[PDB]
């Protein structure tokens, strides 16, 4: 007579690591390294704007791309790889402080700036490289000063923004850089142009510059955005002589929200917190392998492929 | 290490998909087998409980510093990588550790309840019984399969089968 | 885990309040209690060791990096705050994993001094004496207050009472 | 006949987490997490400047407000919230950079930099929006040149500043932008405009931007303010037109001080390490939950209200 | 920890050199000394183990993201100061944590490994021998170098000299 | 009769730390913390070009001290401490990200951008600042325009580089800034000067400002320096009436190199993954107290002198 103390153990056995050892085999073991994600934005639960080939800055400026993202509301904003900010070809200073900004409002309003312009001056410059409803457009948000008059000196204008309002605004302007002398006159006139533009916040001055340059959608002239953000109560002004792009409406960000970079098509019937350029994580794993660039909450990015946690005792087989 | 589960019992038995550890008797009337319920859900209790601690993480909301697509100047995004490999570094680390400690503990605890189980069984038994030294217990009387049973139900009398097994020993 | 906090020892004795540890005794001149000092001084040492180290100081010195009063500009802001949010999410893990540990590790350690009181007991006791499986000793001669003080002193010697305990365990 | 063993227990245990069990109790804890801090500024053993309502740039240029700070010594600097720093409107170009190198020093310097000017400079221009004392008046560290014969052109004016200490010094210099061309040309002459500032290791050219219309729109008189390090031995030339606003003082930083931004209250019987906006953090435990923000000697910052470490067993009552 | 090294054994021997755990014996044709060699391994192994997980090592490149020739811009030159102490207050305090809790577990090992070996032999010896208290078995019959050597290399029978032993430790 | 166990001792252990105590002796004991590096730079297996005196920015430009650096191949470069830039006083716009740019690269390659002046420039201005032969040069890659008749008007110019490659070029350009009002009209004339610099995704413009400056060798002119990267199949327009100083060829930074920046003086016959100011790091310790500020691949920096990792057992020796 006789009684036997034992434990169970299986035939296939787990590797996993210890303090002590790297070839410990284990019962049961368990992954505690995400590596697979949903191919999908999961924006169920969210108001999402995704902008396909708009933008951000080409929200606050009027691009045709945006047309459908000119204002909105969202607290999860979604920027695609085609996007697009400028038809008429330029570029904008402090842009990705510019970008930031708007990827983590939570939607934009627009406010009219009321600016009217005597009848020496167009307004209604367009060009080919802004097509609109099969026709010459130009930035929905600003507008294109020229002499109404051919090759006269565009006059001396003063133009002022008041924010009336409880919050700050964005204003945007643009500078054009005609391409020739032959087309500096024709649109502003022989005289030496100047354009500033101040408020309590802010002050500068900009020339526009004749310059040979490559042909960008059609065109070797460019336009250079600038903006600031006028507090409430606060006035800016232009001041200006020829090559203002002139605001026709400001911008207002508007709370919070996330800003996503990814090319995964939405899904908006599930649900997730974490996501990435291929799309979102939905894990209770405390790490993952996936990409070391995500937003959201998000479990973390460590250099493993696998680190096995023992669920169970040392495996010793008969 | 408790010195039993890979240490003076030989190994494990394959055949036992009852729990984590158990008895194997042998008597008169043969030879049986049963798995311990107690013990084998006090390491269960404990894995299970590595495992909500593993995933509780309630997590902080972090944004883009990385343009997926459009060029981050050069000066700033040479810190914005220091900075993200550093943290990735630390957290590959942290992973590691957490890990290989967490898994010696996993298998130190589940050697730890087998010695527990083991010396329950021997102090039950007293002075009935003797020990080989691969956990079995060389019992001195006629266990009956009803007397197997309160072994392992922990509610064997020693002081019952005592004069007999004495005799035995001393025999 | 050791098998006696929480153990084979069925429960803590709110009594005792000179000590972790201790022993209660029956004689036949009645009951006693009295705390083990070297067991208790061996667990309350490692405490403080570790406490110790918790408020271990050797400190870098910051200064600021954000304008609690000003704005800072957007882009270094933003990568300002995913850093420091990176960094706090480590030491949030490190403070949980730092506490779950060392808990752990208390709570063994104070099962283990346990234990070595009672290995220390049962190796004086040598044959004079036998365990009940919940923490106390049959001991099979009379055992003055003075006897038993001998034991919880370390000073009992078994060979005084060798033969009339073998007796007394077998009769 | 018996001997038995066994611990201690408690009529009420802690709870505290394991690695294996949250809602394990046990006979006693202590917590690690200190989120208890004092509200007050506690100097003891620091020699300190309080700064109060004046802001450290104002320190520089000698806005009347820091009239009591243009000079110190100190290890500790406390800048208060919505301190003053110019008494006139304006900005310093690469503000937040500046304040920061003054909040990282031990003290401040004043030098003359020597400056005189021709009969046909007023440098003794004042404005009423630097009161000092009850009269018109100006920062304390500059001058403002203008034309001593109104409308007449402003000479063309060379000064120089050469350090000849073995210390890098801090020169900060304004430029008038004025409210219209009338103003200018009263202030300036006619002429254009031209401020160059260069040493060994810096040039730089400023044109004031001239703004419109009415005083109360966005583009009206202000003095912006620039700043650079010139080293020992080296020297910075202005060479100006009108619109200069010039050093008649510039800074030396001295040694290292500690900075803080808060509004607590100076405790001086109190002593202190570790510094943040609500006060200071006097503890042992290694973290705290108080502030993400602190400076000096801190405990680690962590989510977290509670994290209680065992200082005995397994509570086991009966 | 386990009950032995610093513990119920009083002291270790500076003459052993051929292990970390051995044996001492006394019988008639005198004294004798042998380190065991199964034991000294299963520590030496397991020290060799965290030696080897403490340098693996991980890769990462970096570069430089604050010049060593050339002025920084400030305001950056703060935000990397400050990630970079906050950086080196993290792996200093892993550095600390690492070692401590490294050597903790180190420690109570080869304690462990001890009592292992005394356990094995204890149940090796059975019923032919007592403990000491101090970490010897006085064994109740005659045993000659070679009965030695048996014990030591797990070829003890105890059957064969129980009956002997039995009679000696009942008188 | 009995039969003994114990463990062995030393009479010598050494003091470690554990959770519960801050001296706790042991019978071995080892380091993870590194404490000695290499005051040497080991560049034994990588193809290095150490640059000496010559600044990374230098070799771009063409500064005579990196004329032996202006084209090549390496996986690691070596900038020194007062490596020489600017031959000619001045500075670049946005450096630092440029020197980061080069110490990055694994090379680089020159590229004449092709420019020709008209009869009435003279592009062949030298300097006393910038010398080759003990005699008056300037900047290799670049031409200092001027007009060829002296106090002439420097006559309206274009200039176009086209990258007709497959990968991105880095072209640098100067800006001359006059000593005074007589000295710009006599280089470029009395008009009113502007340089604007243009392609597809770049537009500046530029103008040389006349001012009393500290002589810097004699010379209170500036060159200041601007760049640019140009995409494969994209051009870049120069259009300029005096000041440009005009680049003759552009750089190609080609692949990936590691950067160091220290004198520690070469040595070629140890290899090693991880330097610092003052040298070489080699050891197979996670941690190190020689420096918080190292590249390639190192041990983690740690505020600690010293952190033992027992290797054996308690001591306990003998009374
Ligand atoms: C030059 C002058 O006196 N012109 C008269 C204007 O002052 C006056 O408009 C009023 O100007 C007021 C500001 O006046 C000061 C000032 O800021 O306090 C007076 C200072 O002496 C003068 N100092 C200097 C260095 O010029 C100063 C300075 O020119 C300006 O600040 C630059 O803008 O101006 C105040 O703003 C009043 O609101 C304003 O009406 C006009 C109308 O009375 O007549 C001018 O002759
Ligand atoms: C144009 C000229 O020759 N004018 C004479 C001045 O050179 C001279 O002043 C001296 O100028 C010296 C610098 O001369 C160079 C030079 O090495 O830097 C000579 C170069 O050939 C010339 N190159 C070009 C393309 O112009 C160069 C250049 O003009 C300047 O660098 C622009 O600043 O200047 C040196 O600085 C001496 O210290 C200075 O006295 C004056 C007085 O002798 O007379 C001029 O006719
Ligand atoms: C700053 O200006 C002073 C004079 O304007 C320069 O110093 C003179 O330097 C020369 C040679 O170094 C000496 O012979 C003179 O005696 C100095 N003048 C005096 C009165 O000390 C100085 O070199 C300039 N610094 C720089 C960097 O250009
Ligand atoms: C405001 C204006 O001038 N609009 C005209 C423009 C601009 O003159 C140039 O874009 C400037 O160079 O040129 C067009 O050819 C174009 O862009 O389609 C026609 C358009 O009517
Ligand atoms: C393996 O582990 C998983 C999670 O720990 C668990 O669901 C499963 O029951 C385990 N399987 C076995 C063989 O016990
Ligand atoms: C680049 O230059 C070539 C040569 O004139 C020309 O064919 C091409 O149109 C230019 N590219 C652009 C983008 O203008
Ligand atoms: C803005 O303009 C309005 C209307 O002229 C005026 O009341 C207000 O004072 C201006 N704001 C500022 C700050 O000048
Ligand atoms: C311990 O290790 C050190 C260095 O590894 C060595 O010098 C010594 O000889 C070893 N000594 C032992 C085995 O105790």
């Amino acid at each position: 007579d006789k009684i036997c103390l034992g434990h169970h153990a299986v035939a296939n056995g787990t590797i996993v690591k210890t303090l002590t050892n790297e070839q410990e085999e284990v019962t049961n073991a368990t992954e505690t390294v995400e590596s697979t994600g949903i191919n999908r934005l999961c924006m169920k639960g969210r108001k999402h704007k995704d902008l396909g080939n708009c933008h951000p800055i080409g929200m606050l400026i009027g691009t045709p791309a945006c047309d459908l993202h000119l204002t909105g509301m969202w607290d999860t904003l979604i920027e695609r790889e085609n996007a697009i900010a400028y038809c008429y070809p330029g570029a904008t200073v402090n842009v990705e402080a510019l970008r930031q900004k708007i990827m983590e409002s939570g939607g934009i309003n627009k406010i009219s700036t009321g600016f009217t312009y005597g009848s020496s001056i167009n307004s209604a410059g367009t060009t080919r490289a802004c097509m609109r409803n099969g026709g010459n457009s130009f930035y929905a948000e600003l507008k294109w000063l020229v002499s109404k008059s051919a090759g006269q000196n565009f006059p001396q204008t003063t133009n002022t923004y008041r924010n009336t309002d409880t919050a700050e605004h964005l204003i945007m302007w643009g500078i054009h850089h005609p391409s020739s002398t032959q087309e500096k006159n024709t649109l502003y006139g022989t005289q030496s142009l100047s354009i500033s533009v101040g408020s309590s916040t802010y002050r500068n001055n900009f020339v526009p510059v004749v310059g040979a340059r490559p042909q960008v959608n059609g065109l070797s002239s460019r336009i250079d955005f600038h903006w600031t953000l006028v507090q409430p109560g606060d006035n800016i002004t232009f001041s200006h002589n020829g090559g203002l792009i002139a605001p026709s409406r400001v911008s207002k960000l508007i709370g919070r929200g996330l800003g996503i970079q990814s090319d995964a098509p939405i899904d908006n019937n599930c649900e997730s917190k974490c996501f990435w350029r291929g799309g979102s994580i939905n894990t209770r794993l405390p790490f993952q392998n996936l990409s070391p660039r995500t937003v959201g909450q998000c479990p973390k990015y460590v250099n493993r492929r696998s680190l096995m946690l023992a669920t169970g005792m040392r495996n010793v087989p008969e | 290490l408790f010195g039993a589960i890979a240490g003076f019992l030989e190994n494990g038995w394959e055949g036992m998909v009852d729990g984590w550890y158990g008895f194997r008797h042998q008597n008169a009337q043969g030879t049986g087998q049963a798995a311990d319920y107690k013990s084998t859900q006090a390491a269960i209790d404990q894995i299970t409980g590595k495992l909500n601690r593993l995933v509780e993480k309630t997590n902080t909301e972090f944004e883009s510093i990385e343009s997926e697509f459009s060029e981050i100047e050069h000066q700033i995004g040479n810190v914005i990588n220091w900075t993200k490999d550093s943290i990735t570094d630390i957290w590959t680390y942290q992973a590691e550790l957490l890990v290989a400690m967490e898994n010696q503990h996993t298998i130190d605890m589940a050697d730890s309840e087998m010695l527990n189980l083991y010396e329950r069984v021997r102090k039950q038994l007293r002075q009935n019984a003797e020990e080989d030294g691969k956990g079995c217990f060389e019992i001195y009387h006629a266990c009956d399969d009803s007397c197997m049973e309160s072994i392992r139900n922990n509610t064997y009398d020693h002081s019952q089968y005592r004069e007999e097994a004495l005799l035995n020993r001393l025999n």
